[PDB]
């Protein structure tokens, strides 16, 4: 995010952290409950990628953060990777992560719910900072 | 869902 | 470029009607745009949330997807529609 702001440690408990094998920090994801990550279909998340949980600064080495292994990769059908239409993937998870004070689940909208344009919301992560 | 235990500060 | 330390930005949502301005026809059902105000999300923070707070509760309305190759704080940033892929969601969900 750039123009962002650092944010409270463990104040997005849903925001999870997609590293490679090598540690490699490269797309963010939401937990919408223990067993189960909803992330974008072009981060191409395969069963070597790891999970990263409760985590704040990936710089330190004290945080209790939770590395969780991927069970399976369920990209939408709906998918088109030409126009990035629906670009969502669910992230079902080999070990269930515990949820504490610093890790739980985001809520869902129903298909009817309602989000006005000129509403605040809110975006969080690890992406870069400036370009 | 969605209630954090630790308060966000905007 | 990369920080260390989770950020966080607070943003508006904008029409489809009025992001079409920004990237015409790239913008489809499944798409809601937010940003164009001095924030962006940029490489690396694909895959994440947005969320709106509401009746109390943060609620998942989009998952950052595309953007400006240049992370514009000027241009609206792209989400995927959550409302347009919740039902998949709960059938894979149910399913799994």
């Amino acid at each position: 995010i750039v123009n962002g702001e650092e944010a409270v440690p463990g104040s997005w408990p849903w925001q999870v952290s997609l590293q490679d094998k090598t540690g490699f920090h490269f797309c963010g994801g939401s937990l919408i409950n223990e067993n189960w990550v909803v992330t974008a279909a072009h981060c191409g998340v395969t069963t070597s990628d790891v999970v990263v949980a409760g985590e704040f600064d990936q710089g330190s080495s004290s945080e209790k953060i939770q590395k969780l292994k991927i069970a399976k990769v369920f990209k939408n059908s709906k998918y088109n990777s030409l126009t990035i239409n629906n670009d969502i993937t669910l992230l079902k998870l080999s070990t269930a992560a515990s949820f504490s004070q610093t890790v739980s689940a985001v809520c869902l909208p129903s298909a009817s719910d309602d989000f006005a344009a000129g509403t605040t919301c809110v975006t969080t992560g690890w992406g870069l900072t400036r370009y | 869902c969605g209630v954090p235990a630790i308060q966000p500060v905007l | 470029n990369t920080p260390d330390r989770l950020q966080q930005a607070s943003l508006p949502l904008l029409s489809n009607t009025n992001c079409k301005k920004y990237w015409g026809t790239k913008i489809k059902d499944a798409m809601i745009c937010a940003g164009a105000s001095g924030v962006s999300s940029c490489m690396g923070d694909s895959g994440g949330p947005l969320v709106c707070k509401k009746n109390g509760a943060w609620t998942l309305v989009g998952i950052v997807s595309w953007g400006s190759s240049t992370c514009s704080t000027s241009t609206p940033g792209v989400y995927a529609r959550v409302t347009a892929l919740v039902n998949w969601v709960q059938q894979t969900l149910a399913a799994n």
